[PDB]
This record gives C-alpha cells, structure tokens and sequence, in this order.
C-alpha cells in the first residue's frame, strides 16, 4: 500500500503562484483563482477575487511496506529432496536425500541413492505472487507498467530501495467555495484490493494435492511419476545360505479373505525346518501384498500371515527360505464403499 | 520521556461534520485514516494533541486543544470514538489514537472541553476488518487455531517515520477590531499582528501595541496576528506559510507494525452418511465458513461455497481419491474402497455385477 | 423502531417506545449516508427553528 | 451536499470500452444512447465491477 502526501496548500492574494516540476513520483500541481476562503476568525484575506491557490501533491511507499507486502517472483525449475524409512535388519531406519540421482547418503555401511524424478511436472508456474504465507500462479503486469486498481499498481524493487514506481492519475480539483482545504483526486489503491479479491490459493488448486509451505516455498507431498533407488548392500548383512535354517513340508490354508484396502486376508501356513532361525517371506506376485517382511521358524510348527489382494479370488504362490508354497481362496467384498487412510 | 513535541500546537481547522447536518470548524479535525492492519486495530490521526499539558508534563490525565488562538488543558476520560457503536480505545499519544472499533461504515470522534462543552467530529470511513481463515469469525474463540496477522505495538520510539512541522502562517481574525466613531480601534493584548488597510495613511503595519485609524470604515480591511512562536504540524487543511513547501521540524509517528499470532476458531464437524462410492455431508455451519472440495488426481474438479445455514452435500468420489476442506480444520481425505456385495460368484454367474460395480463399463462392455 | 425516554424528579425513567421504520430517502444516485467535504449540491426538504407558525 | 463518485478508470478496444468502476460506496451506473434508441440500462454497483459498453 501507498501514502499519499499533500502538504499545506500554497495561499496567496492579489498575486500569482506557479508550477515548478518536482522529480518525484506521480509528483502534480494545479492552480485555481477566485477562492475567498474562510476560517474560524473570519476570511483569510481581503483580495476577494484576486487571490489564488496553488496545490500538488505526490505519492510514496508506506512504513508498512517493511512488514507487510506481497512479492512476486518468476521461479522457474525446482529441485527434489526427500525423506525414506527402510526397515533393516529389523528396525526402521530415516534418511533424507536430494530425489534428482545425484545426493548418495551412506547409513549404517550401506550407500543409497535416490531419484531423479521420473516426471518434471510441477504444480508451480514460471510467475507466482506470494503474500505473508499464501501463494498464487498469476500473471503480475511487468515493471514499471502497472494497472491502476490492480495487482502491481505500485512497484518497489525492494522493501527499503527508496526509489519506486506509480501511476494513480492523481489530479486535483477546484476546492470548496468558502474553505480552505486541498482536494484530491488520488486513485484508490489497488494492492489491499487484491487482497480482497485473492482467490483460492494454490494448495487448493494444485493437481495432486502438493502441500505448500514458505521460508522457503515449497510443494510437498504430491503422487506423480516413479522414483529410481539405487542400494549398495554390505556383504555384513548379507548370510548365506546354510546360514538360514531348512524348510520342509509346506502346507499352505486360507480361513478366510476379504479384499479390501487393509490386509483382510489371512493365510495359516504349516511348515517344516531344519533349526531355529529368522526367513524372509516375500509374494512374487504383484497382485498381492504382504504386510510382514520376515519371521521366526522353529521347526515343525505353523504361522499366520496378513496380507492384502484385490483379486475376486486369491491364488498365489508365497516364497520363504528359497521355497514355494501355493495358496487358493475365495475372498468376499467388504461392507464399506470408501476409506479415509490411503 | 518521548519528549519531542515541545513546540507543537493544536489544529482549529473544518472538520466536515460538526454534526446536525453544518460544516464548521472544531479542533478534533481528521484527516488521516490506516487500517492496513490484518488484526483490525485502527490508527487514527488527530489534530490536538494528547497526554501534555501547557507546562509539557506527562501525564495521562490532560489533553491539548487549540481555542480562541491559545491553548487549554482538558480532561483525557471524556475523549471517545465511535462507528456504529462505542469503541475501544488503547493508545493515546502525540496526534495518533489506537482503536478498535466493530462492524462500521462512518467513524465519528468527541470530546468535552473545558468549555464543558461537546466538541465532535467524523468522516465516512468504511470499516471492515478482514476475514482471516476460511472460517468468518467475528469473535475469536477459547479454543482455535492460531495464524498470523498484521497488527500494532503500544512501543512509542518509532524509527524514521518523518512528519514536519513548520510555523503558522497566521490567523486573520477581526474581533480585536472595534469602531469608534468611524476610527477603527485594533487590540493586541500582546501579540504579533500585520494589520493592512485599503485606506490611506498607515495602511500597512506589523505592530504588537494597541492601534487606532481614525475616519476610516472597520470593514474596510483584515489584520490577523502573526504567531511564529510554537510550530504547528503540517496538514492539508491548513493554509501554508506561503514562502516555501517544507520547514524544519520533524517529529516521529508513534506506533509502529508488526505481525503476530491471533486465535481462529474451528469448525462443527460434520456428521457424514453413506452410499455406494458416494458421501453425504451434513454441515452445521455455526457462522459463515467456507467448505471446499478437490479431487486427488491430475485434474482438480475444484469446488468452494460459502455456507451459513445446514446444508447437506453429497460428493462422488472418483477412483483416485477426493479431499475436503472444511473451515480452518484439516481437511478431511476419502478415496473409494470396492463397491457393493451384491455381487458374488457361484451357480448363478451373478459376474456381471462383479465385472460393473468393480471398473463399471469397462470388462462389461468388452463381453 | 423509535423510543424515547426521560428522567423523573420522582429520580424514576419513563420510557415509551413506537415500531416506526425511519429510511433515509436517498437523495441522488450516489447512495451516500454521511455527507461530504467535498461534493455537489442539490436542493431537498428539511425543517427549521422557527417558532412562529 | 451529496458526494461526487470516483472517477472510473477506462481501457480501450476496438470500437468498445471497458470502464472499470470502483463504488466505494452503492452508487447507480447508467447508459443511453445517443441516437432515437434510447438502448437504456441502470444498475446498482456496490463492489468493483468492470464493465464494457
Ligand atoms: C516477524 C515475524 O514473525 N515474521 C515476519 C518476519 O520474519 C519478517 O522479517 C517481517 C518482514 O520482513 O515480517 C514478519
Ligand atoms: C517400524 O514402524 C512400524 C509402523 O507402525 C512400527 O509398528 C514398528 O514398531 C517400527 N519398528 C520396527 C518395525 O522395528
């Protein structure tokens, strides 16, 4: 927003004022002849036609401009970063890494690299115009041109550079007969307007959804695209083979099923070993997930999996301990037609 | 003490409204209005000054104020500011009042004098505090969230906010003029007064003793004290010294700007009914709150209304989700799970039901 | 609606009040509600002191 | 006394003209033609409304 200085207006009688140019912004003058103002003791002056008047005034940046404002920038390209949990060795593990191919992180011995985007898409624009915590795609009239009544109506290169830019038609207007006082004609000011008129900001009308934040701007948290990783694995963790106990005398049994977004089926599977030992348990079918990762076999016992599918019926093969064991049933719809967890 | 305004006098100017319909001239003229604030606290400039007396005290109790071209202490408690109803005042300082004031399109200011009379000014000032958060709240709650917002500080050290003050030029009033038997008798009671005349003679004078002109008319011309005593901040109203633009004098504006956090309520929540892939909201607003709705996908499918009565609203959710924002609560996520039981494989086929309520009108028009 | 109301030497109020719907007639296009410094000028009835009728 | 009304900032087109209006307060807006057809219209404005005749 903008202040409008009009100092005390120029009086004089039975003589003339004049114009001199100001280089000052939107910087006006005018004149007028005639006026026989009055104030509280009487008239000002005898010279009842005589006498003139001279007026000008101009416009500046307010104080306000160093706390309040709205600033519009022309970000173009963006840069990813992202964070991962990885379960290892039984237990979750963060990490944090620039998601462009490029950022390597080494954890607990192991190296992983992370991205680049498979898609270049953006929710931003290459001009946005950002308030206190708010931002927009909007096409912000160039420099030096703005619209009176509109967003850019006054330009500043920065909050404290003192030289500025305007245009609000600010003319002047003969004044009241019998009054002492300056009118002006200041164009009102279109920046708290755009306020008032800002319309849904972009963290409603990005495609998919990506959070907004500033200091710094940010999107965050939008599904688009794949993402490559790339893990180097120390041999540490790695055991071989006749490590991991045997297995043997697979059998394989679903209770019931029930496809649905959480994991409504369950498989009781009978097994067999050579010894105490954890085993990896893994579906090679991509129709199909399991929520555990790996468990205990002790032998010639049975276990109990959750998993989720979305086939009508279920029959897939299930790996453990380098060994296949089969599984068909018949799964039923589930009650509930919408879910709010993803 | 933020002690700066020595030298400084009170305005007389035309104030607009000196009520029942007639202009004149009152010394609590405005001509000066910010209300950029977010919060919706006003500054509000005024032309006498507050908080000093004549011997340039401190205390709360007096105010300033301009009368018959000399000053005069009155009490600080009658001051009050109005739009609709009576306001709140919290700053008192120099020329500049901190208010905050309901709901209201003119802004009006009194004050009793010393006079024991009331003296009152105002001006159409459309006041509108700006609704922060989706949610229109009109009273900030026990319990709510909290977002910034611009406002201002009872600090009274400012930091280069330059306001000049320059000597007045003068005040042209006849009352000391007197006719005796066509000699015009002009009192000082000591001051500096120019008195000129369109008469012969000692038509033009600065004097600061008691004159007469004999044979002449008292209507025949004006002489007006010339005070350049106590400089007088410079306003619109006020005519100009006539020499030059600025003069020296500068004092600071007090109250400056920040922006901190303020309290915004939440919303009901909604009470949501149930259909196939299909969610019916009832709404209880509470006040004027803004719901709004999107689609999870590439494409937005963007929606936002104003609601202020129970509205209930039915959404479709699409296949890849669908989330609603409701007030300044979290926006609320749901995303289609599969459709009915009606469907269900045995003897009788009963696929078809299958094969449409899972990817309706496609695997069925491919039978 | 319309009331008035006044203080007793009985140091009791009396107040009445009348449901009468007082509007403005806007005087003008410009719907305006508190007038101006600067603006034009039109004529309009009104009232006066007089006590002679 | 009755108050004037900002004066409206006008852009141009090809035999068209886009006055934009700002209120400031409920305030009338009017046009006619210049010619036997009157072609008249008259709305009531209380908010920024951009225009074209
Ligand atoms: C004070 C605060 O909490 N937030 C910001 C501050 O970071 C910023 O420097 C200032 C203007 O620059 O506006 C406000
Ligand atoms: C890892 O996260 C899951 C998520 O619920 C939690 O249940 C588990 O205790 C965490 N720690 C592990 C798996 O070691």
């Amino acid at each position: 927003e903008y202040k409008t200085v009009i100092p005390s207006p120029y009086v004089k009688c039975c003589g003339t004022a004049e114009c001199k140019d100001k280089s000052l912004p939107d910087y006006s003058c005018k004149v007028f002849t005639g006026v026989y103002p009055f104030m509280w003791g009487g008239a000002y002056c005898f010279c009842d036609a005589e006498n003139t008047q001279l007026s000008e005034a101009h416009v500046e940046k307010s104080e306000s401009c160093k706390t309040e404002f709205a600033s519009a920038y022309r970000a173009h390209t963006a840069s990813a970063s992202a964070k991962l949990r990885v379960l290892y060795q039984g237990n979750n593990i963060t990490v944090a890494a620039y998601a462009n191919g490029d950022h390597a992180v080494t954890v607990k011995d192991a190296k992983f690299v992370v991205g680049p985007m498979s898609s270049a898409w953006t929710p931003f624009d290459n001009k946005i115009v950002v308030y206190k915590g708010d931002v927009y795609n909007m096409d912000y009239p160039p420099f030096g041109a703005g619209r009176p009544g509109q967003f850019g109506d006054i330009q500043s290169r920065t909050p404290e550079s003192k030289d500025v830019y305007a245009n609000t038609q600010l003319v002047l207007q003969r004044p009241a007969a019998g009054t002492v006082h300056v009118p002006y004609s200041q164009a009102p000011s279109g920046f708290k307007y755009w306020l008032k008129e800002r319309g849904a900001s972009l963290q409603h009308t990005a495609p998919f959804g990506c959070q907004i934040a500033t200091n710094p701007v940010r999107a965050v948290n939008c599904a688009v695209g794949n993402i490559p990783i790339s893990i180097d694995i120390p041999d540490a963790a790695f055991t071989r083979v006749v490590d991991a106990p045997s297995v043997t005398d697979m059998s394989c049994e679903v209770p019931a099923c029930t496809h649905s977004s959480d994991f409504g089926g369950v498989a009781i599977i009978k097994y067999t070993a050579s010894k105490k030992g954890k085993c990896a348990v893994h579906s090679m079918t991509n129709a199909v997930t399991i929520r555990e990762a790996d468990v205990e076999v002790e032998g010639n016992s049975q276990l109990q999996i959750s998993f989720s599918t979305a086939l009508a019926s279920a029959e897939f093969r299930v790996q453990v301990c380098s060994t296949q064991v089969h599984c068909a049933a018949a799964c039923h719809p589930p009650k509930d037609h919408i879910v709010n967890y993803p | 003490n933020f002690n700066v305004y020595k030298a400084t006098r009170p305005y007389l100017a035309h104030c607009p409204d000196c009520g029942e319909g007639h202009s004149c001239h009152s010394p609590i003229a405005l001509e000066r209005i910010r209300n950029e604030a977010t919060d919706g606290t006003l500054k509000i400039q005024v032309s006498l000054q507050i908080g000093i007396k004549t011997d340039d005290s401190h205390d709360w109790t007096k105010l300033r104020y301009m009368d018959s071209h000399t000053p005069a202490d009155a009490e600080r408690a009658g001051l009050l500011v109005r739009t609709s109803a009576p306001c709140t005042i919290t700053g008192t300082m120099g020329h500049f009042i901190l208010a905050r004031c309901p709901k209201g399109e003119t802004l009006t200011v009194g004050f009793t004098d010393s006079r024991k009379i009331s003296h009152t000014c105002t001006h159409p000032f459309h006041h509108e505090p700006p609704v922060i958060g989706r949610e229109r709240f009109h009273s900030r709650p026990q319990h709510g969230k909290e977002l910034p917002c611009s406002t201002y500080v009872q600090s009274t050290a400012a930091t280069a906010e330059e306001i000049e003050v320059h000597m007045p030029p003068d005040t042209p009033d006849r009352t000391l003029m007197t006719q005796q038997s066509g000699n015009v008798k002009i009192t000082v009671n000591g001051q500096t007064v120019r008195y000129k005349c369109n008469c012969g003679g000692s038509n033009e004078g600065l004097t600061t003793t008691d004159k007469v002109i004999n044979n002449c008319k008292i209507d025949q011309c004006h002489a007006a004290v010339t005070n350049h005593k106590n400089w007088q901040y410079n306003s619109p109203l006020v005519p100009r010294n006539a020499e030059l633009g600025d003069r020296k004098g500068k004092i600071h504006i007090p109250f400056p700007l920040a922006n901190v956090t303020c309290r915004v309520p939440k919303a009901r929540n909604p009470t949501v009914t149930y259909g196939k892939n299909q969610v019916t909201m009832l709404l209880y607003p509470d006040h004027p709150t803004l719901l709004s709705y999107r689609n999870m996908g590439q494409e937005p499918n963007y929606h936002e209304e104003w609601v202020t009565h129970k509205k209930e609203v039915t959404l479709t959710v699409p296949t890849e989700g669908l989330e609603v924002t409701w007030g300044n609560n979290e926006p609320y996520k749901y995303w289609p799970q599969m459709s009915t039981n009606g469907t269900a494989h045995g003897h009788p086929h009963e696929i078809i039901l299958y094969y449409y309520e899972l990817y309706p009108t496609m695997t069925v028009v491919i039978v």
